[PDB]
């Protein structure tokens, strides 16, 4: 969808550090996987917001969305 | 058929041209055609460190399928990228997962190598439920999928060679670190990328800058991925400066203010003081247009002279006649001689903007990115810099030695002319106290970031034991802290560039040395978990008073040269011969003299007036109670506090008395009179 | 018919401590 | 900067000094035992000082401070 | 049945002897620092083995390697 | 649901540190994390309870929630 509106949209995340391990299961999809190659090429245009802490902790773990 | 549905044609992005042609990766490239020409085990996947190019190896061996130069064995091959997500996103029911992976290797099968498989993101597929590697670990070794992973470093270890059989169904390829020239050769082929996109020009020692740079200053991420941010963030930068004015704003307040003046007099003189600037603005404002128009067509024919360039390629791939000498000799010379002139025509008319991006936008994006200041010496920042011995004795009065030398560490600096092995300042203090060690350091920290206490402040009265080391540092793994981390190297990491106070230092077991042997040596430091910090924009400065007993003896009668010899004698017999050659400069304070005090004594005075004024009240103080305050905050072997003890007394103890007795008023000037030997307040 | 549902799959991990003695 | 006020008393024992300080605890809360005595005498080794500011990461007592 | 060169440095103090490791960093690579800089001024303690190797299983770091 | 009670609810919970750890599982989302955005809006009236010790152990290691 969002690529269906061509850069109209700015996508914002709050508390950005819900996302590095988001539904990881029986499936280990974990919403990072799906999210690094449109994160990677500039597709979407997402703005995170996240706290100084869990930066360290919970996102500089994940090295490649880093 | 799945490969519609499941996957992305990568050959048809190459062949729309959505890619970027990739300079160099010679050897990988040339390795992944050896390994995907196999007959047991055709799967290599590429490991690099994250940034490295692991999507640019196969985006360029397509575009290299695409350009048909491949060794004859890759001729009309596919590249499809496996799409875990939507693979994974229908299984809904059971056995959908795997039902729809089968689906796919049996229409691979079909093809019977003619599709090179493309995993991209390799740890993706493991847990997906067996379920997803022991259908496909049979597979892979048996020549039928020549897929090619591409995933990080870490995730080798930790999400496949857990699984060891799946870690021999591979070949790894260390795709390396890129080096600095490379780097370059890859940035000028972007450089071309990113003027088709983001409107702008490009200098070539913006090329050099950036790999300087980001070589340089960062460590997080790296090589030539930090290089394309900076380049990136640039454009955008440049071309919201072009998009944006200053003046333009500034005459626009002027307008509006005068109008709204002009307003409230309706003698008059401002309706044609505002048809003048509303001119002069109308004016600018053209200019700008103009400005804007030239750089916008200079913009247009420069990517029609790119896609004559891909028109011409495209010519190349098939073979047209007359079509490769007419659009060559007819498009390339009129359009590239137009394109310098519309250029010229820029270095002409371009009064009010930069249409480049140069070494100057570069550091202002590096600093404004990171926080070093490695941007260009602009000016008030210069003539502030220019007045560092004004404004240091502003809070330390005397002193003039170290005062001097940080000085020069702040200019080594900003100037750029420092080591880059090593921190700007490894200072070291002695003296015996009330002499403004501490003092110095906090001047130091108001003057770099406009705060007292925004300054890493270890104090190194703790660490009289043998394992506050693991306090600074970090906590090893596997044990309790190691989640945190310390709290210098993290303290640092966040903000690389401010000042170690280290206050006290001749506390410790001298095992807090050894950390500082590395610290001060080349200013880089290992955290806990084993991720270094570079310290060098920073400015590590140590206090001590391990000479109390000589500068009070002999700082009279002597010189400053045989003081500091001496004293660095002294520091010898107490600090490691390790140690005290890596000082940046061991320098000697020295007790302070009446004048000295006297100023002390009006410092203390300023700030208690603005404490009252926060109170609200009005002070003077007599000459001969500020000769009260002199004689009553003098001695040698103390230094300054003598100072604030009397102040704090012999002023706060009868005047706060006296306020909470209700008898002064808010409106009358404390007036600090005298009698006998004793402070009088009146109140008039 | 009915569908391989999700889990949750609660995971832990641990720590170790560190006594130091003196010399003296 | 400083703390509000930094005394030194002095004298031989029993003259008033912990009285002193009780009374003004006594005072200012109406409580004896209300302020904080860090008993000083115990302090002969130099460990107390990891007693009394807490231990360091990676040892023992550490999720709970001085 | 050995590693190549295993030496030991020895001297007085600030003489060129990182200088000839990083000579030879920048002679077998063409990179000042690409070596491996393990400092033995943090390790001054019995844990610091679990710093350098790595973590026994089921704790902390384990999965991070050392 | 509370906010179609249209402010005139006031939500109390014990034990507000259970809360913080209470969906935290491995790599999915707590309350923590889904109270984080209802709460610096305070539309969700909430009101905690707590033991001083594991305040400090456990919520103060979370900043946000703090
Ligand atoms: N040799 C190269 N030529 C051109 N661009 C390159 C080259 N190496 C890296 N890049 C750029 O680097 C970025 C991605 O580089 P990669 O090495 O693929 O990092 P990455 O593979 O995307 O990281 P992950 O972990 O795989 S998502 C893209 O902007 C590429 O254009
Ligand atoms: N040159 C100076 N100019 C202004 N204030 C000073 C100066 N020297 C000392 N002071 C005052 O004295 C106090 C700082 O004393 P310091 O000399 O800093 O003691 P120190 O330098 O920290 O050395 P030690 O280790 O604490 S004894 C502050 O209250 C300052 O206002
Ligand atoms: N001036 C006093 N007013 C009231 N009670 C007092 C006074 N002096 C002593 N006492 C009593 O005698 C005790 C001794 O006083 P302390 O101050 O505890 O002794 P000390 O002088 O502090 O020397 P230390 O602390 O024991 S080393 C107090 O606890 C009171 O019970
Ligand atoms: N023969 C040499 N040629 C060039 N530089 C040298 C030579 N010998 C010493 N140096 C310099 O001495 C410094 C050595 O730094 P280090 O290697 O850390 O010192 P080291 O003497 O090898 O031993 P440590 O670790 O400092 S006690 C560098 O700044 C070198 O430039």
């Amino acid at each position: 969808d969002l690529a269906k509106q061509e850069g109209n949209v700015i996508l914002f995340i709050d508390a950005l550090h819900t996302m590095v391990g988001a539904g990881k299961a029986d499936g280990a999809m974990d919403a990072g996987n799906m999210l690094k190659p449109a994160l990677a090429r500039g597709e979407l245009h997402c703005v995170g917001a996240t706290t100084l802490d869990e930066y360290r902790q919970y996102i500089e773990k994940d090295a490649a969305l880093e | 058929q799945a490969l519609k549905k499941y996957t992305i044609d990568l050959t048809e992005r190459a062949e729309q041209g959505k890619l970027d042609p990739v300079i160099g990766r010679d050897e990988e490239i040339r390795r992944t055609i050896q390994v995907l020409q196999r007959r047991t085990k055709n799967n290599p996947v590429l490991i690099g460190e994250p940034g490295v190019g692991k999507t640019a190896i196969v985006e360029g061996l397509a575009q290299r399928i695409i350009n048909g130069e491949v060794p004859e064995g890759l001729k009309g091959r596919r590249v499809l990228a496996l799409d875990m997500g939507a693979l994974v996103a229908g299984a809904k029911y059971r056995g959908e997962f795997e039902e729809r992976l089968k689906g796919v290797l049996n229409d691979l099968a079909k093809q019977e190598g003619n599709v090179i498989l493309f995993i991209d993101a390799l740890h993706t597929m493991v847990g997906a439920g067996m379920d997803a590697g022991n259908m496909l670990k049979p597979a892979l070794a048996r020549g039928e999928l020549h897929c090619v992973g591409a995933t990080t470093l870490d995730e080798y270890r930790q999400y496949i060679e857990k699984d060891a059989a799946l870690e021999r169904r591979f070949q790894k390829v260390f795709v390396a670190e890129p080096s600095v020239e490379d780097t370059i050769a890859i940035l000028r082929g972007l450089k071309e990328r990113y003027e088709l996109h983001h409107h702008v020009q490009i200098t070539d020692p913006a090329i050099v800058a950036a790999a300087t740079l980001s070589h340089r200053y960062i460590a997080d991420r790296q090589l030539p991925d930090k290089a394309i941010d900076l380049i990136d963030e640039a454009a955008s930068s440049i071309r919201m400066q072009i998009d944006s004015p200053e003046e333009l704003d500034r005459l626009d307040r002027r307008i509006i203010q005068l109008k709204l003046e002009q307003q409230a007099l309706m003698l008059d003189m401002l309706n044609e003081e505002l048809s003048d600037k509303e001119r002069q603005y109308s004016e600018l404002e053209e200019e700008w247009k103009a400005e804007k128009a030239s750089l916008s067509g200079t913009q247009t024919i420069k990517a029609e002279l790119e896609q004559a360039k891909i028109a011409i390629e495209q010519a190349r791939r098939v073979g047209d006649l007359a079509r490769m000498s007419e659009l060559q000799y007819g498009k390339i010379p009129e359009l590239e001689k137009q394109l310098e002139a519309a250029t010229q025509l820029e270095g002409k008319t371009m009064r009010l903007l930069r249409n480049k991006v140069t070494d100057a936008e570069i550091a202002e994006v590096l600093a404004r990115w990171t926080g070093i200041p490695v941007s260009r010496m602009m000016e008030s920042e210069r003539e502030k810099l220019l007045r560092m011995e004004q404004e240091l004795h502003h809070r330390v009065i005397g002193q003039n030695e170290a005062v001097d030398a940080v000085s020069n560490a702040i200019r080594r600096s900003r100037a750029g002319l420092a080591d880059p092995n090593r921190p700007i300042g490894s200072f070291l203090f002695l003296g015996p106290t009330g002499v403004g060690k501490t003092e110095l350091c906090k001047a130091l920290a108001n003057f770099m970031f406009d705060s007292d206490e925004a300054m890493v402040r270890i104090d190194m009265s703790e660490f009289m034991e043998k394992h506050s080391v693991s306090r600074l540092v970090g906590a090893p793994p596997g044990y309790v802290g190691y989640e945190e981390g310390g709290y210098l190297t993290e303290a640092v990491r966040r903000r690389p560039y401010s000042v170690i106070l280290l206050d006290a230092v001749e506390k410790a077991h001298p095992d807090v040395f050894n950390i500082l042997l590395q610290v001060l040596d080349d200013g880089r430091l290992t955290d806990g978990q084993g991720r270094t910090v570079d310290f060098r924009n920073t400015v590590v400065i140590m206090t001590s008073n391990l000479g109390s007993d000589l500068i009070q003896e002999r700082f009279g009668e002597l010189d400053y040269a045989h003081m500091k010899e001496l004293v660095l004698g002294v520091v010898s017999h107490n600090f490691r011969p390790e140690f005290i050659n890596r000082i940046d400069e061991v320098v000697v304070f020295h007790p302070l003299g009446e004048q000295h005090i006297a100023s002390i004594a009006q410092i203390q005075l300023k700030r208690l007036y603005k404490r009252l004024e926060e109170r609200g009240y009005e002070i003077h103080i007599s000459d001969e109670a500020l000769k009260l305050l002199s004689e009553n905050g003098y001695d040698p072997v103390y230094g300054a506090r003598p100072l604030k003890r009397a102040i704090q007394q012999q002023i706060e103890n009868p005047l706060a008395q006296q306020i909470l007795s209700g008898e002064l008023v808010p409106g009358k000037v404390i007036r600090l009179e005298v009698n006998e030997d004793r402070i009088v307040a009146v109140q008039h | 018919a009915a569908a391989a549902a999700a889990a949750a799959a609660a995971a832990a991990a641990a720590a170790a401590a560190a006594a130091a003695a003196a010399a003296a």
